[PDB]
């Protein structure tokens, strides 16, 4: 039992590690992705809201 | 409008500068910033001009001056519904199992004002909590407040979970509110509920003893914000619908304890022993919401079991004396009983429910009538128990019942019994069918009687479990019966 | 004029692009005093802060994706 | 009229008024807070430029700041009348139970009215029989006058108040008036409504001759503070023409605690343990209307809830001072199984007189007191030494205040809930004569453990024949 | 060294991060729209890791 | 950062900081002193624009308002790791003993940590295996559970510190941490350590297998505040790595004492007894990092002050209220050469019930109670008329009672060297059985001696044959 659950903890690390670097890599490809597209597209969608 | 500033952070309480269409119990939200990921959240509550005095919902070492504060448009609530059962989660509604996050399709508001005096109904129908003596002597109803009260360790978290326990098959949502407990105590509550697979129909709502006072403050009223939705709307247990349901406060000596550091923090004027003067109010508004609703109300109801702790056991304190007068009745657990051997320590003679009564299995109630008689002869014959060779055979044969009746009483924890092997119980017990049986072995005497009707006999358990609500309960049937099973089990014996 | 602005974008952007936030903003005072920033942790939208309001466009929907994850 | 809300500290809204439309200071002001439904405030005191702080009297946990006022140029009103007998009604007037609301026909009285004048008291009082031992022999329930039993938390004084009811709302001769100013929703009402309607005179119900008004524990502070006025206006209305009112109001103190809530939501200094500055004249206020004058009579009941068990403590000290009939219920002799748990030494009553009540019945009181004043003197003996050392006669007097103190305790109509003992109605003829034959010497080979829960002597008497 | 060989397979870009980050570009910033104009180079490049 | 002071109060001090970069709530903001040494003072309030409150942490005569202030921008920095074991720091984690400074390369944790969560603790209680019968008997510890011990000083409550602290040393892990909350500079600092280095065990002595922080008497009430803190962030490095750790607190009381202190200094309302108004919230930060979770346990052995002996007193009240067992030591036994001077019948503990250390052990422990407390009750019969009046089958109670209160004794691994005589190591069961045997009859015909300063049951049969 005690194998199991240090490796359901080292497992679950992993995870939340992974994922915050995968979010980290998609907000930096948004980011340039959005600035060859042009940061001054989004702003009359932002003006809309308001 | 809906966004502001803090400006000053001090004694758990925030000032959120400019921050005005908030309602005066809304819950802002202080949004994530730069080394906090998650958002920890605020009650606004001193409206003040140009100022906005919240508690911080949490440890407020986290924010800072000039924090973005954003209002959420809701007065505080917790999210409620069939999600929420057998979830382990935060006052605020957030869960801290880690199983994953709950799911919940509408909100209910706490700090709502109970449903009032018209919408209520006398209560009827009974709770079995699975003791012995608290069944027969301390009858509980579907609605009512019994206010279980004792002197630290004397086994009134033991009695809260043995009831939350015993409500298997009887259509019950038990709540258990953790208010100021240690974690490690509600860790072994929540296995010992898992192990026993009631955590099933069981919403347990922790604030521990190392979180804030704003929590620990607003937990029994997301308890029973959630009690009260079992109660109106309702959920599906084992495939039919329950309105019916029961909480356990735990500790609401700490829960005043809590608001009384979250006034005192507020500079707010103290009271009788340092409490602030509403403290009344604060339990009152928490326990009047559990209620009986009459049919034409839906017919729900919400059984509350307020835990409230003595110091030496000083019944005449200011948060005891105020959570008896709100409560319905009183389960004394005496230290002295405790620690003399008799684990489920009641204290019979002061304990009592005033209502309940009459919201009782008429086979319970017919058969401890004269239980609880005897045991009054036996409370008044104490005084004589120390004579020796001077008392005639009427009170020595007293005292040796009622020595028998207390034995009977004992209970092992963590083992409930059913409403027809607890009224059979009590029949073998009263009718002179063990006085031949030595006291020290009376608890196993039960225990086989139990093993034997459940092995062999079960007719006689369904059929007397049938017959419970009979207004005559010793009909010739049922009394042939149970006195062929005690006189074969005596014989086999 | 009565109230303050504090319009955040993703990037720097152009004077044009200045006025061009500052004319949009017809609907309460037509142009307010504005205060500006870049902090590019911002991407693709615009955080506007007009008298006691904030919008929020940039960088929201990544945030509410860890909490989705999480 | 037409004010804004500046702060929203708890249940107390500051609203700011123009300079020249200030609200008086009881006026009742409104927050539309939409959906059609108002919220009544009330004025308590006015700061300045057009600033007024209200007491909101309601959930007040919803609204925000900024929210428009209405002034309704009056103080709160409620209806009186004929109307108002047989329904409920809130602290302001609106009926809660199933039937409709209240015509406009009906007149609207404002709940602050100034107490009945020094001319118009009436001093006339005489004994109200109750059926009930010890209150009937020890502190007499006067008609006409004030009275109120003070108990803990664990004591039964509702279970007092409603055998109370049971035994003397049936012969009313008049209508009478329930408060429940502070007291649970379960059994200070929705039960009190099972007894009162199934109660029938003559074909018609003690219901159809009550008015009920409750703001009970759950409301707010604001509304159990004004209910006992509301209350209170309800009833002047049929004392000032001649009927014989019956009150029973509830737990005074709840009216202090909400008084002392407010109060420190208001910013008032506080006095003693937390209460309010105000509160000798809150109490003057309430209280003195509660009396019966020269063009009817108000025979009240309160009952004093004392916080913990202190007996100093301001409030009950505060109501002290305003009864004629005091009944004090002690922890320690409910403890006992004493039911009744009134503690006959510390219970007095002004009417107990011989010229009032009795020759007779004055001397059993004096001497049932000056019995258990002696056991009192003597528990510290008896404690640490025993009943061997007092005399003869002090040990007589012992044993006979112990049966005495027994023989107190009397079963209730309203305890067949818990109790399986039928209830007894003791006539205080019927007391003061088995007090009496108990102080003569007769029933002093009977053990004290007959007279538990019995009625007059002669049951006593037939249940040790019984037993031989 | 069991979690160590799954995780370590994970950090590849075309295993889990180029999947994840397309994914939540075409459903948080926008709708269908991760390649839009540009953003070729960060397909399976700048997502590396 | 780089703030400057505004108000020094006593050793409540204010500093004026920037609109941005205000420190957070016990941010641990730095004061240069003019030299290499600095005072360390922990904010504790926001107050207004960019003012905070902080308590000083020193001796804060030497400063002036507009002295700069440095923002460590974390909480007090205490040092963790082997680097700590065999040394003596403060609150502030700077080394008191002779030897020189920790060093950067040694981790940093910030003083302020988190009770592990929900999920990490454990569901089922395991006893903590001391090695003393009379602890691991009447009043069993529990492994993660807090334990107080009540005494005077004189009845050797350090002789038991050290023997626990060699027990889990030699048997277990075995790293222990020694919390000295108020603790006098000459009687519990000096004292202590030449009694831990003087006692040894296999070679080690104590001292080398323990981490000691003294928040002495004399400095400010923040330090004595604070100290219990640094203990547990000591100790949570070494329990992070699965090992079992031992954390002794001296006083709590003094820990409560320092925390109203605090409170009154900083200006807040006093609560009963006119205590901190956050004396719940302050005990839980406190003893409930001291859990035992799935990585590690920390067990606590906390000595205790009543009040005037008030147990109701909040303090002791919500002391009690975290605890598990309780352990009295007794001057009267101590009269008596029994260096274990427990008191049986005082000494109690929650994890002593069927359902967790068996049946077995909860029977002879009930029994011993049993017939400890017929013998209390019968010492003023013994005393007025003596043993000849005293009855038969009670005669025999009297003198097994006898026999096991002299069989409570039991030599100790730290005090061989000034006893002569070497230290036993007695397993639970080993007790339970002992004791068992001991109550049904054996042993009978052995006087009160050869129980004396002993171990198991065979121990004392093969003295009485010897
Ligand atoms: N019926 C019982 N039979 C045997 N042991 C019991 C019984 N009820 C309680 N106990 C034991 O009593 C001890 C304390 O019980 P419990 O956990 O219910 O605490 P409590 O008295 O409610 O209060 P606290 O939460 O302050 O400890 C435990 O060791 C528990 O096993
Ligand atoms: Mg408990």
């Amino acid at each position: 039992a005690q194998a199991e659950q240090e490796r359901i903890r080292m497992l679950s690390e992993a995870k939340s590690q992974i994922a915050d670097l995968v979010t980290l890599t998609a907000s930096r490809v948004l980011g340039a992705e959005l600035q060859a597209r042009g940061h001054d597209a989004l702003i009359a969608e932002s003006l809309a809201a308001l | 409008v809906n966004v502001g500033t803090v400006i000053a952070v001090g004694d758990g309480v925030a000032r959120l500068s400019g921050l005005d269409q908030v309602v005066a119990s809304e819950i802002v939200e202080f949004p994530p910033k730069a080394g906090r990921n998650e958002s920890i959240y605020g009650i606004a509550l001193n409206l003040e001009q140009d100022s906005v005095a919240a508690i911080i919902l949490g440890d407020d070492e986290t924010i800072e001056e000039g924090d973005m504060v954003t209002s959420t448009g809701r007065v505080i609530s917790v999210p409620v519904g069939q999600g929420l059962l057998g979830r382990v989660v935060n006052p605020l509604g957030q869960p801290i199992d880690g199983k994953g996050p709950i799911v919940y399709e509408k909100t209910r508001p706490i700090e709502r004002i109970a449903p009032g005096v018209i919408t209520r109904k006398s209560v009827d129908t009974p709770v079995q909590t699975g003791i012995i003596a608290i069944d027969a002597l301390i009858p509980i109803g579907r609605g009512q407040r019994e206010l279980i009260i004792g002197d630290r360790q004397t086994g009134k978290t033991a009695v809260a979970i043995d009831t939350i326990l015993n409500q298997k098959g009887q259509g019950m949502v038990c709540i258990y509110v953790a208010i100021g407990q240690r974690r490690a105590q509600v860790a072994q509550v929540v296995g010992t509920l898992e192990r026993f697979g009631a955590m099933e129909y069981t919403i347990v709502v922790s604030a521990t003893a190392s979180e804030s006072a704003a929590l620990q403050y607003i937990a029994p009223y997301a308890g029973c914000a959630m009690g009260e939705e079992i109660m109106e709307n309702g959920v599906m247990l084992n495939g039919q619908l329950v309105k019916d349901a029961l909480i356990v406060y735990d500790d609401l000596s700490k829960h005043a304890v809590a608001y009384r550091q979250v006034s005192l923090l507020l500079r707010r004027p103290p009271g009788r022993e340092a409490y602030p003067g509403d403290v009344f109010y604060l339990h009152s508004r928490l326990l009047e919401r559990a209620a009986r609703l009459n049919e034409e109300y839906g017919g729900g109801s919400l059984t509350a079991l307020p835990v409230i702790e003595t110091q030496a056991n000083d019944v005449s304190a200011y948060i005891p004396t105020n959570v008896i007068s709100i409560t319905d009745g009183q389960i004394y657990l005496e230290s002295d009983l405790f620690n003399a051997g008799q684990r489920p320590a009641l204290n019979v003679g002061i304990s009592v429910s005033r209502v309940g009564g009459a919201a009782q299995t008429r086979a319970m109630r017919a058969v401890a009538g004269k239980l609880k008689g005897e045991l009054a002869q036996f409370r008044d014959l104490a005084a004589f128990a120390q004579f020796a060779s001077d008392l005639d055979a009427t009170t020595k044969a007293q005292i040796e019942r009622g020595q028998r009746l207390q034995e009977l009483l004992k209970q092992p924890q963590y083992q409930p019994l059913p409403v027809e092997d607890q009224v059979a119980v009590l029949y073998a017990a009263t009718n002179n069918y063990l006085d031949d049986v030595p006291v020290p072995l009376i608890t196993k005497w039960r225990d086989d009687f139990l093993a034997f009707l459940r092995t062999a006999h079960p007719e006689v358990r369904k059929l007397i479990y049938d017959n419970r609500l009979d207004r005559k309960f010793p009909t010739p049937e049922v009394k042939e019966a149970l006195e062929a099973a005690i006189k074969e089990f005596k014989a086999t014996s | 004029r009565a109230v303050d602005a504090s319009v955040t974008s993703a990037i720097e952007l152009s004077a044009e692009q200045k006025e061009r936030i500052t004319r949009e903003l017809q609907q309460r005072y037509g142009d307010v005093h504005v205060t500006y920033h870049v902090d590019p942790t911002l991407i693709g939208g615009l955080i506007i802060r007009v008298g006691d309001q904030v919008l929020d466009n940039s960088l929201r929907a990544r945030l509410s994706a860890i909490q989705r994850v999480l | 009229a037409k004010g804004v809300i500046q702060e929203i500290i708890g249940v107390v809204i500051r609203a700011k008024f123009p300079e020249d439309e200030v609200p008086e200071i009881y006026n009742a002001i409104e927050i539309p807070l939409g959906n059609g439904d108002r919220l009544v405030c009330e004025v308590q005191q006015q700061l300045g430029n057009g600033v007024v702080k209200a007491v909101a009297m309601g959930s007040t946990d919803g609204l925000r700041r900024g929210l428009e006022v209405i002034d309704t140029g009056r103080p709160i009103a409620v209806p009186v009348g004929p109307a108002t007998l047989g329904r409920v009604f809130n602290v302001l007037g609106d009926p809660i139970d199933g039937m409709g609301p209240i015509g406009p026909e009906v007149e609207r009285r404002p709940i602050h009215r100034d107490p009945p004048s020094f001319e118009e008291q009436n001093t006339q009082a005489q004994i109200f029989e109750t059926g009930i031992k010890v209150i009937d022999l020890i502190a007499p329930f006067t008609r006409g006058g004030k009275t109120a039993i003070f108990g803990g938390a664990g004591v039964g004084k509702t279970v007092v108040i409603q055998e109370l009811i049971a035994n003397i709302a049936k012969e009313q001769s008049g209508f009478s008036v329930f408060a429940g100013v502070g007291e649970r929703s379960r059994e200070g009402n929705d039960l009190i409504h099972e007894m009162k309607e199934a109660r029938i005179d003559e074909n018609t119900t003690v219901f159809d001759k009550t008015v009920m008004v409750f703001g009970q524990m759950n409301e707010p502070p604001g509304a159990r503070l004004r209910v006992g006025l509301t209350a209170l206006t309800m009833a002047e209305y049929f004392r000032d023409e001649g009927r014989d009112i019956l009150l029973f109001i509830d737990n005074i103190f709840r009216f202090v605690q909400a008084g002392s809530e407010v109060s420190s939501l208001l910013g008032r200094m506080p006095s003693q343990v937390g209460y309010q500055p105000t509160l000798g004249t809150e109490m003057g206020e309430l209280q003195e209307r509660i009396t019966s004058t020269k063009r009817g009579s108000i025979t009240s009941m309160q009952a004093v809830y004392v916080p913990a068990d202190d007996y100093t403590d301001p409030a009950p000290a505060t109501v002290f001072s305003h009864l004629d009939a005091t009944i004090s219920l002690e922890r320690s002799i409910a403890e006992r199984a004493i039911f009744p748990a009134v503690d006959p030494l510390a219970s007095t009553s002004r009417i107990l007189d011989p010229n009032i009540v009795g020759e007779e019945h004055y001397r059993v009181a004096q001497e049932v007191k000056r019995v258990l004043q002696r056991y009192k003197d003597l528990k510290d003996i008896i404690a640490i030494l025993g009943m061997e050392e007092l005399s003869d006669e002090d040990k007589l007097t012992v044993q006979r205040a112990r049966k005495i103190e027994l023989f107190f305790s009397q079963p209730f109509t309203v305890a067949q809930q818990f109790t399986g003992r039928p209830g007894k109605y003791v006539p205080v003829k019927k007391t003061v004569e088995s007090f009496a034959r108990l102080l003569n010497g007769e029933g002093d080979h009977i053990p004290e453990s007959f007279f538990y829960m019995q009625g007059d002597f002669d049951d006593v008497l037939a249940a040790y024949e019984a037993s031989q």
